[PDB]
């Protein structure tokens, strides 16, 4: 999901 | 020791996870180990598209940083939907920073580990290094007493170059001035407002007389070249709670600039009222050394430094609502953390021709060219 991606993005892919 | 080992494990484990997750976060990731680390990176403005090919060729200015070996100023080519060194020019000491002149991108100024600031026209040297190992710059710009990092060309005044130095001063040259012996030009002006190492300098992008500087004295200073006194800036701003290492003017917002600091923050400034910081971008875990606005999007900026992880910010999201769980990851305006490097980032550059592409270089020799996925910045 778009939100899941933005979260992953903000966490630096971790 | 034990503590160092733990940090090293955390970094490595995070990189392994980052690697497996790249398809979700990027449309492109190219990693390349350079022979020597580069302290500098800047895309050149021109792109070459080959007839009937599925890629275009972009170029980067890079440098070397050696132990006890000859240094070079480098032009590299990059194929974008391989990386090759095209031009290699003898340089005296490591290339602290290298920047092209907007009015003629063949002309590149470099900062060296000495007091000299150098200028090369890369089209007027052989593509392969001179075997003598001698550095032969087209101009030698004198005026500093020490090395430095900050370098800025005036995009509205041909050949006007500013340089920041550990000697606490800023030098200005017009490189069109007639050189004396050894191809030397002495500083046109020297600005002495700061009381400590000057880390960076940058021209305003629209107002040809205005520039800013930042220093270890924790100040941002705004200067106007039309003033007779070069010891006192037009404005002195108490910008940060530690050294200020970088600044960048917004190319689309004429009153707005950003500074980055050892205090782990990027500060946003409005030239109309520098008494008060406009915003503080928090999330970095260590000292910030570079900050650059997007060449394509007025709300987008990026920052990098010792924490190894370049942050991209979207100031359009400042103050936006987010879950408290999201808040744990950072403020709403944090858009992206790039996890691709495992060493301090020395410099980075936004590609001026392909939106969302960045080249970043780190102290472990790695250069990465990468592009975040649309799903990150869209909606």
């Amino acid at each position: 999901t778009k939100p899941a991606i933005r979260r992953l993005a903000r966490r630096g892919g971790v | 020791s034990f503590d160092d080992a733990v940090e090293e494990r955390v970094i490595n484990e995070e990189y392994k996870i980052w690697k497996k997750n790249t398809p979700f976060l990027y449309d492109l990731v190219m990693t390349h180990a350079l022979e020597w680390p580069s302290l500098t990176a800047q895309w050149l403005p021109d792109v070459t598209k080959q007839d009937g090919k599925d890629y275009s060729v972009h170029r980067l200015i890079l440098g070397t940083h050696t132990s006890d070996e000859q240094n070079h100023l480098l032009i590299a080519s990059v194929q974008l939907p391989k990386i090759e060194i095209e031009i290699k020019i003898n340089h005296e000491g490591e290339v602290n920073r290298a920047r092209y002149m907007p009015q003629n991108a063949c002309v590149i100024a470099t900062k060296t580990p000495s007091s000299d600031v150098l200028v090369f026209d890369y089209t007027k040297h052989p593509s392969k290094p001179e075997p003598s190992g001698e550095c032969q710059p087209d101009l030698r710009l004198r005026g500093h007493q020490k090395e430095g990092y900050g370098l800025s060309w005036n995009p509205n005044l041909n050949g006007y170059l500013l340089s920041a130095s550990d000697d606490h001063t800023i030098c200005l040259w017009d490189i069109n001035a007639t050189p004396k012996e050894h191809r030397v030009i002495d500083a046109k002006n020297i600005f002495t407002g700061h009381t400590a190492v000057v880390e960076d300098v940058a021209w305003h992008l629209l107002h040809e007389s205005l520039f800013g500087s930042v220093a270890d004295d924790q100040k941002l200073m705004i200067w106007d070249t039309r003033n007779n006194n070069t010891s006192k800036p037009s404005h002195t701003v108490d910008a940060h709670t530690a050294e200020v290492n970088c600044l960048s003017f917004n190319p689309y917002s004429e009153f707005i600039l950003a500074t980055g600091s050892a205090d782990k923050t990027v500060a946003l400034w409005d030239l109309r009222n520098l008494k008060l910081k406009l915003h503080s971008f928090e999330s970095h875990k260590d000292e910030i050394f570079q900050v650059q606005w997007s060449p394509h999007n007025e709300t987008i900026l990026a920052s990098s430094g010792t924490d190894r992880r370049l942050h991209v910010w979207d100031l359009s999201k400042i103050g936006e609502e987010q879950s408290t769980e999201d808040a744990e990851d950072g403020p709403p305006e944090l858009l992206f953390i790039h996890g691709g490097h495992t060493a301090k980032i020395s410099d980075f550059s936004w590609n001026p021709n392909e939106p969302w592409i960045i080249c970043s270089v780190s102290e472990d020799n790695i250069m990465q060219v990468w592009q975040m996925a649309e799903n990150v910045y869209n909606d």
